[PDB]
DNA sequence: TACAGATTTTATGTTTAGATCTTTTATGCTTGCTTTTCAAA
DNA sequence: TTTGAAAAGCAAGCATAAAAGATCTAAACATAAAATCTGTA
């Protein structure tokens, strides 16, 4: 019984707790670019411990 | 230092801002470049600037604004608190609002003295919640606790404040009180028990609660039961001004 | 793999418990008894983090060590092969 | 100085209603005061309303913890959505003492304070219709100082904020009172999120422990709808025959009526009476819903009234369905203006109609009664009821075509214009970014007049150098960039324009005047940006890095 | 003045709110090497 | 269609911020006997 603004916020935060800062842009960002640029490449190899 | 970001707002432009700089990329650009300023000079210019540039227009929307003025008591009457925004110091908007204007209209409109305006100065470090309701007691003169209703080391304020909500549900409704909250996101009024004790308050329909807000992330400080017993309508009043009454209690040499 | 029911995470939740009744674990950087009633008025006062989190992320440590629990299950136990890494 | 004090009194010095006059001012102030009359009475006929539905909730509410309450364990209710604000009644039952305690999480910081508390509440209770230890002896010794039995109701108000290990503790400590044969132990847990998310902070002996007869009871207002669609109904009665309701409106109440939950009634009375305030405080027109004010009827009431697009198209239709021009012209007024003003416009007594059938004759009772008037509305009121596959045979007594009627944009509720979202739901940070940003829409362009003409508000000025730039910022860089938008010969122009300030003549002629200007400028920004919480020094000591920390659009 | 009763003074116990310092751990910066997508031929 | 090359990634080492709490103080809350002050008598 929680709002849906409540429901993703929580799951926002579990996000944010569980994923380092520094791959978002290598998942969340979509939007077309005018300025040349790149985005984050990703993580390379993955960890063998669920975080 | 105009970013090298394709994006500017919006989560794009969060995640396309936060990238990592090399050290050679960096620049080791110090304060001991800047040209020294000592504070009688920043104080005169800083007068100086404030006193004649864009004076004016702010004078002028200044004037736009107390058009307002009938809206705000209007809201006020019929229980809402109001809550001012914007850019810039809302302080003289408020002690011009309230006492200037509302304090002669709640008192002309409830037919002799006016009707008292309690200031509290958030923008003040020692602004002292048990003080503040010291000056409440004053003004209102509530009943004192019972022994029943003190329980058992409570909090005599919270319990008289809730003593006061159940006295003030079956009285007139007509205003004694106008509290005037210049910062209520302050450095010592934002805390729980000062936010706590100010929505019990609002929760009382015989005091007018007129409040303003300065950092970006105020709406934070308030959850459901609070914005409840707050009751808040939200007027952006953004006049850019200089804010020099509240900034005497910070360093501006740092 | 080489029959023993895996049992559930709500299930192994009262093992668990069963087992820091029992002293086999000890929460992590923990006091335990104070010495003196006026230490432990001050700490009774105090909210510990490790009261707040989720159970199953609280850190804990081990009474008895893997060499121990070797020394001591004798050899026909059905998980003796597994006190070795 | 009271402006450097912590608190103040003001006894204001005195040298009558804040209606103002409609019209471009034109309007009479008979017509103000009939204004704040009518929405006075229309206030009063919601509220009245208002109020008897919220003491019937704690009626009833209070009802059903009575029921549940009564009729060697604990006795466990769970309130699952509860707030706890209600006030729990316990009876007289003679030869017994039921003794009820309120527990709060500030006045649970461990055992020893929850034990102390209740056992004083219970030795107060018990005395108030030698002193002792405050402690679980008492509860053994009951039935010997007061002769008779004991009947402990517990009541933990917002368990999801107390300390879990302290509850655990004190439950295993209440267990002890079970081999006392004059004792039992009732237990109310408030619970605001779920219970699988309690017992996961309990342990499982304790769950084994309060398994043994437990009741749920959902005591939320949202459950059932059965609150909201009184209070909604009770603004329809209200307005009935006044005025109507847009879809725009409605879709706007279910909107923001989803995204609170646990305090979603007082939400609806808080938008539905500012919606009538601002109806009654910005139309002329609200004098109208009284007949008697008909021979009120001035130029500006028709000139206000024929730009109304239903008229529009009434008349063009009439040019349509007329060939003649000459009874085109005379309408092109007041008397038909009247005699449409006082249609019955029975969509509110056909939704109660819907709603009583629904309820009472259909055994339905999940239903919105918000969402049913917003797909009557719109006119889909068959696809709001297919859904329960019992409203098939009904499917054709239950319908309903909107009658688009003539000047009832004149008596409505909308939101076209934001002001409902301005004043009650406000996009709080982007409003401040967007002041910051452009600056022309708050400061007038008006046409010192050179400097304000071509240079911008510092603080705007700052935000559009702060936007641009990357996470952290040099400090020193950003005075660079901030000194470069400056023009320098205007600025040391707007300084000498005041002969009678000697000291800032004598700083203006220094080589070094115009960065010194500038500096103190910027730094004067800087700290107006750091008390807003815009930027952030990561440091202690040195003040030479900033971080950003809010970003326009988030 | 006499004296019961109310209030103050002095003295101490109970509970909560908050400050400061210590110990251990997270976190960010630097520097050198390695992978990877996009601007251009 | 390649290509190459600068952006991104990664990790070892280290200086430093910060979390968690041990320890303590002070204010609010609470009680209580002896002395002292008040109001009648």
């Amino acid at each position: 019984d929680l709002s849906i603004i409540s429901k993703y916020l929580l799951i926002a935060s579990y996000i944010c707790s569980y994923l380092e800062p520094r791959y978002d842009a290598s998942i969340f960002s979509r939007k077309t670019r005018i300025i040349q640029g790149r985005a984050a490449y990703g993580r390379r190899k993955k960890k063998e411990v669920n975080p | 230092t105009k970013s090298a970001s394709s994006f500017l707002d919006t989560f794009e432009g969060y995640f396309d801002q936060r990238k990592i700089v090399r050290t050679n990329a960096k620049s080791r650009h110090t304060m001991s470049m800047a040209p020294d300023v000592t504070r009688e000079e920043f104080s005169l210019v800083s007068n100086f600037f404030n006193e004649n540039f864009q004076k004016r227009p702010r004078q002028k929307l200044f004037e736009i604004q107390k058009k307002m003025f009938p809206q705000y008591w209007f809201e006020l009457t019929q229980g809402f608190s109001l809550l001012f925004y914007g850019v810039g110091s809302k302080r003289n908007f408020l002690e011009e609002f309230a006492i200037d204007y509302l304090s002669p209209k709640i008192a002309y409109s409830q037919l002799v003295n006016s009707i008292p305006c309690l200031i509290l100065n958030g923008y003040n470090p020692s602004c002292n919640y048990r003080d503040v309701f010291k000056e409440i007691t004053d003004l209102l003169v509530p009943a004192e606790l019972t022994r029943s209703e003190t329980k058992y080391w409570g909090n005599h304020v919270i319990l008289q404040i809730q003593k006061m909500i159940d006295f003030y549900k079956n009285q007139p409704l007509d205003i004694k009180l106008i509290l005037v909250v210049h910062n209520l996101d302050g450095p010592s009024i934002r805390k729980n028990t000062f936010q706590t004790m100010l929505s019990f308050l609002s929760v009382i329909r015989q005091i007018a609660i007129v409040a303003s807000t300065d950092h970006i992330y105020a709406p934070l400080l308030w959850d459901n039961m609070k914005a409840q017993n707050y009751n808040f309508v939200f007027h952006d009043i953004s006049n850019f001004e200089p804010s020099t009454v509240e900034s005497t209690f910070q360093d501006v040499m740092k | 793999s080489r029959t023993i029911k895996l049992w559930l995470k709500k299930d192994v939740k009262n093992v668990w418990e069963n087992l820091v009744q029992l002293d086999f674990f000890t929460e992590k950087s923990a006091v335990g008894l104070r010495d003196n009633a006026t230490a432990a008025f001050y700490a009774s006062n105090y909210q510990f983090q490790g009261t707040m989190i989720p159970f199953d992320l609280r850190s804990y440590q081990m009474q008895i060590i893997l060499q121990e629990l070797r020394r001591i299950i004798p050899k026909s136990n059905m998980y003796y092969s597994w006190t070795q890494l | 100085a009271d402006a450097q004090r912590s608190h103040y009194t003001v006894y204001p010095s005195l040298p009558h209603i804040p209606f103002v006059k409609l019209l471009s001012g034109k309007e009479s102030e008979v017509n103000v005061e009939k204004r704040w009359e009518l929405y006075h009475q229309l206030h009063s006929h919601f509220h009245d309303q208002v109020d008897h539905i919220i003491d019937n909730i704690e009626a009833d509410l209070k009802a059903e913890i009575s029921d549940l309450l009564y009729s060697r364990c604990f006795n466990t209710i769970f309130l699952l959505g509860s707030d706890s604000t209600t006030k729990i009644e316990l009876k007289d039952e003679s030869s017994r003492y039921n003794v009820l305690i309120e527990l709060t999480p500030k006045e649970s910081p461990n055992v020893r304070m929850m034990l102390r508390r209740s056992m004083y509440k219970l030795y107060s209770a018990a005395d108030a219709e030698n002193d002792v230890s405050y402690d679980l002896s008492l509860v053994e010794n009951f039935k010997r100082l007061f002769g008779k039995d004991l009947a402990m109701v517990f009541n933990f108000k917002d368990v999801d904020s107390i300390n879990f290990n302290t509850l655990d503790n004190f439950i295993i400590l209440l267990k002890s009172a079970f081999k006392y044969d004059h004792v039992k132990i009732s237990l109310i847990f408030n619970i605001n999120t779920n219970l699988s998310n309690i017992e996961k902070n309990l342990r499982q002996s304790t769950i084994r422990l309060l398994k043994r007869n437990y009741h749920k009871l959902d005591v939320s207002s949202n459950k059932g709808f059965k609150y909201g669609n009184q209070i909604f109904q009770s603004f329809l009665d209200t307005v009935d025959g006044k005025l109507n309701l847009s879809d725009r409106f409605v879709e706007f109440i279910l909107s923001k009526m989803a995204n609170n939950t646990n305090h979603n009634l007082q939400l609806l009375t808080k938008m539905l009476d500012y919606s009538l305030m601002s109806y009654f405080f910005q139309n002329a027109f609200s004098v109208f819903i009284d007949p008697v004010n008909v021979d009120f009827l001035n130029d500006d009431y028709l000139k206000i009234l024929s730009r109304c697009p239903t008229f529009m198209f009434f008349v063009e239709g009439l040019i349509k369905q007329h060939a003649p021009a000459d009874e085109i012209l005379s309408l092109l007024l007041e008397e038909f203006f009247v005699e449409f003003l006082v249609r019955e416009n029975p969509i509110n007594g056909h939704a109660k109609f819907v709603a009583r059938f629904l309820e009472e004759e259909l055994n339905i009772t999940n239903f919105n009664l918000i969402e049913l008037y917003h797909n009557l509305l719109i006119g889909k009121l068959d696809s709001y009821l297919d859904r329960w596959s019992a409203c098939k045979e009904y499917k054709d007594r239950l319908h309903f075509e909107p009658i688009d009627t003539i000047f009832q944009e004149l008596f409505t509720l909308d939101n076209r214009s934001g002001l409902l979202t301005q004043s009650i739901f406000p996009s709080y940070k982007s409003n401040i970014e967007d002041n910051l940003l452009s600056w022309e829409q708050v400061l007038p362009s008006l046409d010192s007049g050179d400097l304000d003409k071509i240079m911008a508000p510092v603080l705007g000025q700052l935000f559009k150098l702060y936007r641009e730039a990357n996470m952290t910022i040099n400090i020193y860089d950003f005075y660079i960039a901030f000194r470069e938008t400056l023009p320098k010969e205007e600025i040391l122009n707007f300084i000498r324009k005041d002969p009678s300030n000697t000291k800032l003549l004598e700083l203006a002629e220094t080589p070094d005047a115009f960065d010194k200007v500038a500096l103190i400028l910027f730094m004067q920004a800087i700290f107006a940006f750091e008390n807003m919480g815009l930027i952030k020094f990561q440091s202690t000591k040195s003040y030479d890095l900033v971080e950003k920390c809010v970003w326009r659009g988030i």
